[PDB]
């Protein structure tokens, strides 16, 4: 199922020819008794749902179309190209295929549904069309037939298309499946098969040919374009030719001369010289005469020009796998490509001695009777294919090494976290990938595996992310995924296509609510992000070094080493909170998280407005520092605040109806079960006592949260109007909601010095803001929880909204995970899992990451065939005596009777006497 | 299973009869249609027919023959006497519009549903009714364009038109039935694109019919069509479904296990618990989230958070109804009810160890609650959540507690008796802290309709009923060890005789009939069939409700006989009863009466160590109790309790098993088949007790030490089971949870769209 | 060229002297092979299929071969014969005609 | 030569592909579209 599987077979010196396939519906009697051939087992099994095919059309498709379709996906995956990125490309397709007769299996007329799919399911020219349709490719898409040479002809045409600049990529190969037995019956009837079914390539033991199946596709590009795109190169195809035996007197060999011409034509096309070739993967099909003619034509070309001490090395993979018919040239390429990578030439099996039908006596050519080393070095390694056919279209290719595989010059690093990302089209295929991948992570570099997975593979509907630092942690996470058992290192889920996402920005001071063990640890965690994510470090300094000048360099120390002041209502705290909010927003957008709305609480509204694009970064810091100084006057003022476990309408009614309320008012309305009250410390404390007398809980006391006098208002309006008039406002990219209104912000409101003071002339209405995000379609909701635990009141106000039992995802980005990066990567992993198209590159940026090979997709195959599998073959019995015919069973008959019909061609066979003509 | 339609057989005889002639008018008489022509899906069929001319003028005799069964021989499947050239006039232009005048119209969709509740379904070429009217002992119909090949022109349309007459002849009846004979059939020409049928049941057990053209011309007539002599022939031998093992398997919600939102202002939540602090704390959590709620507890506890005190502990629904009626008089609107059970905490709270009485207490209380509340506000379509703890098999948290079992029975009773109400069972771990109430109601409100959910650790599971093959050949290889006694207990004589025959057929040398009838009834027939292989047979006449008579069974096997190696408590009948017809006092009495027998035996045999020395100890239950069924509350409760009790001993390492079987074929009454007819329409088919015992008995050596869940063994078609009864909203035990976010392209070669 | 299905006209089995010629007589790859054999031509011979465009594709490749200098002349075209009625029956059944 | 590929029918995949192949054939031949007098179209008779 891969080049490495072929290499393991070939390099171990095995063979793959065996007994006939069961489970194909073959009616064949004794006519194949004792025949051996190289079959693909399970060719009748396919995964229609992976390709989006209806299973009745997948039953109608010729197995050759199915193998091309399946093999093409795998070719893109090993090129390291996402097939979704190939859609709309100028990729051309060239497929060698022959009509296999698959519809002729049917014992009875087809059902009316499958009948309408048999046409495009079985046309030869439809095969390349179906590939280019499925993969959305725009180049030419042609099928070719020349019997055995069809694959080498497809490669030649693809090389000539790429050199002529028709297309950016070309995709070339073929398929061959014996869906019907008839070709085996014919080659057996005419005694062409070797009696044991082995193609004894070039051996004195040569006996005959041996049939086999196969499919293969190569993805091809001009070497200069491949290199500047940074693609992998497995080998170089350097030059190609086709010719024809034609016809002649037959005292000269047409094939002998024609093979000598095609070799010289291919060498000239490649602009190489015959002395520079090391090996030939010859045809060597095992016919007694043909193997002698081929070796003769090599002796008269390559065998005349050898360097001193360098015989041409000859072999053939057809000895390991049989003939393979239309794909013979692909099998030869896959062997040579793996031989180049492993730096060895494999043995040829079943050689008893070199065939007597050629003069080996020159010593300039020898069979690979034992494997030989083929190290990279000063002499550039090169090899040739031949492929031949009785209808006379010959071909030859020259292959060459890849360019030098230059190392990364790889740096040392601490073990920062790696996010492995997996996805599949169904849950079982997800767990299959976890098993396949575990055999790789236990050997390859974890950062290189992680960096490969997010870019060289497509993203499907069922998703998982595995986080860790050590190879053992990643292996433990993958094992838990494979076992379908939950572990904290991983995240699981299914992509909702709905994009609708919103982002929540906090002010500094709300950590006064008392959860300072979290609201100081959030900022300490945000310090940890500077070490792990370059986009954060740049963004933070682009606030800090730009705008610390408004406060003096003391704020730079507070930003670099955050502490309790970062959770407190102060100019420094407000500035630090704005800096860290800005840095996180620039980090999340570097991960390609895009908000469809923003909401900001208190002074966090400036950050939410900045993130909505409504301001420059400089305007933000100017406004934040003004609101910072106003906040100092309020927080240092004579008043107080409390929270009460009573809702707005309860508190407002009890407050307004009673006395002992003097100057106490509702400051915030953020979650259904509690509200915050502020004003005179006397009235505020007495309102709290009143609610404890009603048996409610209260949190108390705290500093003031509102303007305590119109004196403070007039001072603040004088300070704001001067500054607000100077800010370079512009209209937002995405809807910005305000906690002043609980509503979207208009152009004039954005520009209003009154509006910016209304954060201090409250209440704050965060509950209404979050409730509006959900009416307006927001499915997933992200907290910049550096202070006030802002996602908590968001969850408690969001979840009770209304009837439909909707999806709701709450994510906290500077979260509680112990290594600081794992909290952020876990939150991103959860968004990516739910369906956000996150760009993982920030986890791998600034590290020694290299692309490496990975397993390919695990199809979940099921039987797709026009007929049920046969019963046990014991059913068969002798034919009727030719003119006695079939015995009837008319039920009440007193003695048996029989009938025969003789058609005209049978009549002349049975009536063996003529009288008078 | 596919069958040849009776109208097609009746046409097949006519097609043979008219083959030799151009003539357009025909008569067939003395018609017979014995047996049913059928073919298991994917099998060839050979057909033969003969015109065995008697030489008596008109009297060609026609026969039709179906093939040998396997290596068997041809068999008659119809026969008729032909009379060509009918040569007599008939009435003309009989107004088709006069036919429906006495009669009420029916929807064709309900007509084909009525026939589906007679086991019969039809392909589109036989769904040829277009309008139907019915009244008293007759029916009439309009038949559509019956466009058979050679039917719009040519006679083959008669197959469909005659099958429509059979559909109407069956429609007036009850119980599954099929044609047997026709006394006369008379025909002239092929049928028109529209025809009118009249069918009349005026004769004793027989029907007559007329077919008219769209103009009212006589096209055909039928006399003496009979179906009754093949009403209720055995559906068990006809049904396509094999014997299989059915299991309630818990699947983790690894994908998509995020709770989502809660319904907000659309009502309020009633929260009842055994613990007033739990009901209070969950009302607090709902209040934090802005969801209005009320805390309730039984009158056994104080108003510890101003909680409503409910007269539960009285078995009566009506005082409970009056209690909620006061809440409706406050103006309360209900979104749903949450009932929370204490789990095993009743054991330290009471100091008792009485699992059957604990089940009787729980069920009695919870019925009075649920009925009393449904009687008051079911019109609001309230959601119901029944929160058990430690009820679930097949999961972590140790063995299930059998005293929980009334809750699963009560849940499935709501699923089938009030299918308009969305509801769920949640099973908690009994010893871990319960999850946040928002996690419960969120995860529940993922479900339209109904389902069973369980929580262990932070992880959510959903139950699915799923099915796998059952190797009966293990029972062919099971030789019962010869140096041993086996018990057959508690069954009626029909089950006992079949079990005894299976024991003899499996080499059992010593047996005791531990039945109540066993040493008092005429069991000489049972002794006779037993002694076809049983060397030693003995009988007890045991009352299984009596600890003393159960102690007599424990004195046996200790009495020096060949030592005990198998025990089988056979199936038993249990009284019918829904949620309606029932109250908590009645439930406690009936459940105690149902369970005491198998409980006291299993207990006593385990206390004296005859259990575990025994290789195979089996308790009977119904497969129907896995998804449950309407009107069988106590039977479901008993089956659930024995399932949990069996697992409690199995997790203690003993070879005790509860078998959840289909109906035994030998237990189908020949006198009145109606119980088996009801099962057959519901897609449950009887099977031989010996084949089910063969598929079951050797298996306990395989372990399956947790992951088996609730398990059973029967012939069932769950698609019939689900579509029988009635249910608008999905039920995730039987059915796939939901659709999900994907859609499909127009595909290759399409120039369209 | 496209596979025409010609041998499927037979009701009886063929005589063996016909049977031995049906392979090369009906293989689509052999169609271009016969021409270069019969006329003794030495350049590459290719049979192509792309449904209705099969001819213009064959002609396009021949123009490229001549411009690349692969050959002295090129000989390009195609054939289509309804030896069986089945394609007319499909287009008539689907009302495309 | 080109394929029309696969995408939403609303943007006329065959229409766009035909416009591309015409421009590519002109660019191969080095001719300009004003210098062509006539075209022998497909015009198979299918209504759309």
């Amino acid at each position: 199922r891969s080049p490495e599987d072929l290499w393991d077979l070939v390099d171990s010196g095995g063979d793959a020819v065996g007994g006939l396939p069961a489970g194909r519906g073959w009616q064949a009697g004794s006519a194949l008794d004792g025949v051996n051939a190289g079959f693909i087992h399970g060719v009748e099994e396919f995964d229609p749902y992976f390709f989006g095919l209806d299973p009745v059309e997948a039953a109608a498709m010729d197995p050759q179309q199915r193998l091309l379709l399946e093999t093409t996906w795998e070719a893109f995956e090993r090129a390291g190209i996402d097939p979704v990125a190939a859609r709309g490309s100028r990729t051309a397709v060239y497929a060698g295929v022959q009509f296999g007769g698959y519809p002729l299996l049917m014992r009875e007329a087809p059902p009316p549904q499958v009948l309408d799919h048999l046409g495009l399911g079985n046309s030869v020219g439809a095969a390349s069309g179906r590939l280019a349709y499925q993969f959305g490719l725009l180049g030419g898409a042609v099928t070719v037939d020349t019997q055995c040479t069809s694959s080498i002809v497809a490669l030649h045409l693809a090389v000539k298309a790429l050199r002529n600049g028709e297309c950016a990529l070309a995709l070339a190969g073929g398929a061959c499946v014996m869906s019907l037995p008839t070709v085996l019956m014919d080659f057996h009837r005419r005694s062409l098969l070797a009696p044991d079914g082995r193609s004894k390539s070039f051996a004195a033991a040569a006996d005959g040919v041996s049939l086999a199946e196969g499919a293969g596709m190569l993805l091809l590009e001009r070497l200069s374009d491949a290199r500047r795109n940074g693609h992998p190169v497995m080998a170089v195809i350097r030059g190609t030719a086709i010719n024809q035996d034609g016809a002649t007197n037959g005292i000269i060999s047409p094939s002998g001369r024609a093979q000598e011409r095609v070799i010289r034509a291919a060498l000239a096309d490649g602009r190489v010289t015959a002395d520079s070739v090391d090996a030939v993967e010859g045809h060597g099909v095992g016919a007694t005469l043909g193997d002698g003619v081929e070796v003769t034509s090599l002796l008269s070309t390559y065998g005349q020009e050898r360097p001193a001490g360098r015989p041409l090395l000859l072999g053939s993979v057809k000895s390991n796998i049989g003939h393979t018919q239309t794909v013979g040239a692909v099998a030869g390429i896959v062997k040579l490509v793996m031989a180049l990578r492993n730096e060895r030439l494999p043995r040829t099996v079943h050689v008893d001695g070199p065939t007597p039908h050629a003069d080996w006596s020159s010593g300039t050519v020898r069979l690979l009777t034992e494997p030989e080393p083929w190290r990279r070095g000063e002499r550039v390694r090169r090899a040739g294919l031949t492929c031949l056919t009785l209808s006379g279209t010959n071909g030859h290719l020259i292959l060459e090494e890849p360019p030098a595989d230059e190392p990364a010059a790889r740096p040392a690093n601490p073990e920062r976290t790696v996010p492995l990302v997996l996805s599949a089209k169904s849950p079982t295929a997800l767990r299959e990938q976890a098993e396949r991948l575990r055999a790789t992570i236990t050997a390859a570099e974890p950062v290189d595996v992680g960096h490969s997975l997010h870019t060289t593979r497509s993203s499907f509907r069922h998703r998982a992310v595995v986080l860790g630092t050590g190879r053992e942690e990643l292996a433990a996470g993958l094992d838990a995924l494979a076992g379908d058992r939950t572990a904290d290192g991983l995240v699981r889920g299914v992509a909702r296509a709905q994009g609708q996402t919103a982002l929540l920005f906090g002010g500094a001071g709300d950590g006064t609510s008392g959860d300072r063990p979290a609201d100081a640890e959030g900022p300490r965690t945000a310090r940890g992000l500077y070490e792990a994510f370059p986009a954060f470090a740049e963004a933070l300094d682009e606030v800090t070094e730009h705008l610390a000048g408004l406060l003096g360099p003391e704020v730079r120390a507070a930003v670099r080493e955050p502490g309790p002041a970062c959770a407190e209502p102060t100019v420094v705290g407000q500035a630090v909170a704005f800096a860290l909010n800005t840095a996180l927003h620039r980090l999340l957008t570097a991960f390609a998280v895009r908000p469809d709305a923003t909401l900001g609480h208190g002074a966090g509204e400036v950050a939410a407005a900045y993130a909505a694009g409504a301001l420059s970064l400089a305007d933000g810091a100017a406004l934040v520092t003004a609101l910072g100084r106003i906040t100092e006057r309020v927080a240092t003022g004579p008043g107080a605040s409390v929270w009460v476990r009573a809702t707005e309408d309860e508190v407002r009614a009890a407050l307004s109806g009673s006395q002992e309320q003097v100057g106490a008012a509702v400051a915030a309305v953020d979650e259904p079960g509690t509200t915050v009250v502020s004003g005179d410390a006397g009235a505020v404390a007495r309102v709290a006592a009143h609610w404890r007398a009603h048996g409610r809980a209260t949190g108390a006391p705290r500093p003031a949260r509102l303007l305590l006098s119109p004196d403070d208002e007039q001072a603040a309006l004088a300070e704001l109007r001067a500054i607000v008039a100077g800010l370079a406002f512009r209209e937002p990219e995405v809807p910005l909601l305000s906690t002043v209104t609980g509503q979207p912000v208009e152009p004039a409101e954005l520009r209003s010095a009154e509006h910016w003071l209304d954060h201090l002339r409250g209440p704050t209405r965060f509950l209404d803001g979050v409730r509006r995000l959900r009416t307006d379609g927001v499915t997933r909701l992200v907290g910049l929880d550096l202070s006030g635990d802002l996602t908590g009141p968001a969850g408690r106000s969001a979840a009770g909204f209304g009837e439909p039992g909707r999806p709701l995802l709450l994510a906290s980005v500077p979260g509680g995970g112990r290594p600081p990066g794992q909290a952020l990567l876990s939150a991103l992993g959860e968004l990516h899992t739910d369906g956000v198209a996150i760009d993982w590159s920030q986890a791998f940026e600034g590290r020694g990451a290299r692309r490496v090979d990975l397993p390919t997709y695990p199809y979940q195959k099921v039987r797709c065939w026009l007929v049920p599998p046969e019963p046990q073959v014991s059913v068969v019995a002798a034919p009727p005596h030719p003119l006695l015919g079939t015995a009837l069973d008319l039920v009440d008959a007193t003695g048996q009777s029989f009938t025969q019909q003789l058609t005209p061609g049978q009549v002349a066979g049975v009536f063996g006497q003529q009288l008078y003509g | 299973t596919p069958v040849l339609p009776a109208g097609a057989r009746l046409e097949w005889l006519l097609a043979a009869a008219r083959h030799g002639s151009p003539d357009s008018a025909w008569t067939l008489t003395g018609i017979r249609l014995p047996g049913t022509v059928s073919a298991a899906s994917g099998t060839p069929v050979a057909l033969q027919t003969s015109r065995e001319d008697s030489g008596d003028g008109h009297r060609v005799r026609a026969f039709v023959k179906g093939p040998g069964t396997g290596g068997g021989r041809w068999a008659e499947r119809g026969g008729a006497t032909v009379v060509p050239a009918v040569t007599r006039p008939a009435p003309d232009r009989v107004d088709p519009e006069s036919l429906p005048e006495g009669l009420a119209e029916l929807d064709v969709a309900e007509v084909y549903r009525r026939l589906w509740r007679q086991g019969s379904d039809y392909a589109e070429p036989l769904r040829v009714l277009r309008r139907v009217w019915l009244g008293g002992d007759e029916a009439v119909a309009l038949v559509g364009t019956a466009d058979v090949p050679t039917g719009p022109s040519g006679w083959s349309r008669w197959a469909a038109v005659l099958e429509a007459a059979v559909q109407l002849a069956a429609l007036s009846g009850s119980g599954p039935r099929t044609p047997v004979s026709v006394d006369r059939l008379e025909v002239s020409g092929p049928p028109s694109e529209v025809v009118w049928l009249r069918v009349r049941h005026g004769a004793d057990g027989a029907a007559d019919a007329v077919v008219l053209s769209g103009e009212g011309v006589r096209l055909a007539a039928v006399q003496g069509l009979r179906l009754r002599p093949m009403a209720g022939r055995e559906p068990a031998g006809l049904a396509e479904a094999p014997l299989e093992r059915h299991e309630v398997v818990w699947h983790a919600l690894a994908e998509d296990g995020r709770p989502g939102a809660i319904g907000g202002g659309t009502g309020s939540w009633l929260v009842f618990s055994d613990d007033p602090e739990r009901a209070a704390a969950w009302c607090d959590e709902l209040a934090l989230f802005g969801v209005p709620a009320v805390a309730l507890a039984g009158e056994d506890a104080e108003g510890r958070d101003g909680t409503e005190t409910v007269p539960v502990g009285t078995g009566d629904p009506d005082v409970v109804g009056k209690t909620f009626a006061e809440l409706r008089e406050r103006g309360v609107t209900v979104a749903g009810l949450l009932v929370h059970d204490a789990g095993d905490a009743r054991e330290p709270a009471s100091g008792a160890d009485d699992p059957l009485d604990a089940a009787c207490r729980r069920g009695g209380r919870t019925l009075a609650l649920v009925r009393g509340f449904l009687q008051e506000y079911a019109e609001q379509t309230p959601r119901i959540v029944l929160c058990s703890a430690g009820a679930a098999a097949g999961l972590a948290g140790g063995p299930p507690h059998p005293a929980q079992a009334p809750l699963t029975a009560l849940f499935t009773s709501l699923v089938w008796e009030h299918p308009e109400l969305p509801c769920a069972q949640v099973d908690l771990d009994p010893a871990e802290d319960p999850p946040t109430v928002v996690s419960l109601l969120g995860q529940v409100m993922r479900l339209p309709g109904a389902g069973r959910l369980a929580v262990r650790g932070g992880r959510w599971f959903e139950a699915r009923l799923e099915r796998r093959p059952a190797p009966a050949d293990r029972g062919e290889r099971l030789a019962l060890r010869p140096d041993a006694t086996y018990l057959v207990a508690g069954g009626d004589t029909r089950h006992a005789a079949a079990a005894l025959e299976w024991l003899a057929a499996r080499g059992a040398r010593s047996v005791v009939l531990a039945g109540a009838e066993s040493e008092r009834g005429d069991l000489a027939g049972a002794r006779t069939t037993g002694h076809a292989g049983i060397e030693r047979l003995e009988h007890v006449a045991v009352d299984l409700s009596s600890a003393a008579d159960v102690a007599r069974l424990a004195e046996l096997c200790a009495d020096g006989r060949p030592p005990l190696r198998g025990v089988l408590l056979l199936p038993q009948p249990v009284a019918g009863g829904g949620l309606d017809e029932l109250d908590g006092a009645r439930f406690g009495a009936e459940l105690a009466g149902a369970l005491r027998g198998p409980v006291e035996l299993t207990r006593r045999f385990t206390d004296v160590g005859l259990t575990g020395g025994t290789d195979f100890f089996v308790l009977s239950t119904s497969v129907v109790s896995l998804p449950g069924r309407a009107g069988t509350v106590v039977g479901s409760a008993a089956d659930a309790f024995l399932t949990a009790l069996a697992r409690h001993h199995r997790q203690a390492g003993l070879p005790v098993v509860a078998a959840a079987w289909g109906p035994w074929l030998e237990s189908v009454d020949e006198s009145d088949e109606a119980p088996a007819v009801a099962f057959a329409e519901a897609g449950v088919y009887p099977a031989p007790g010996g084949e089910m015992l063969d598929a079951l008995l050797p298996l306990p050596a395989a372990g399956e030490a947790d992951g088996s869940g609730e398990a059973g063994l029967a012939r069932v078609d769950w698609d019939r089971y689900l579509t029988a009864g009635h249910r608008p909203l999905p039920y995730t035990v039987l059915e796939t949870r939901a659709s999900y976010d994907e859609e499909k392209a127009p595909g290759f070669g399409q120039n369209r769209m």
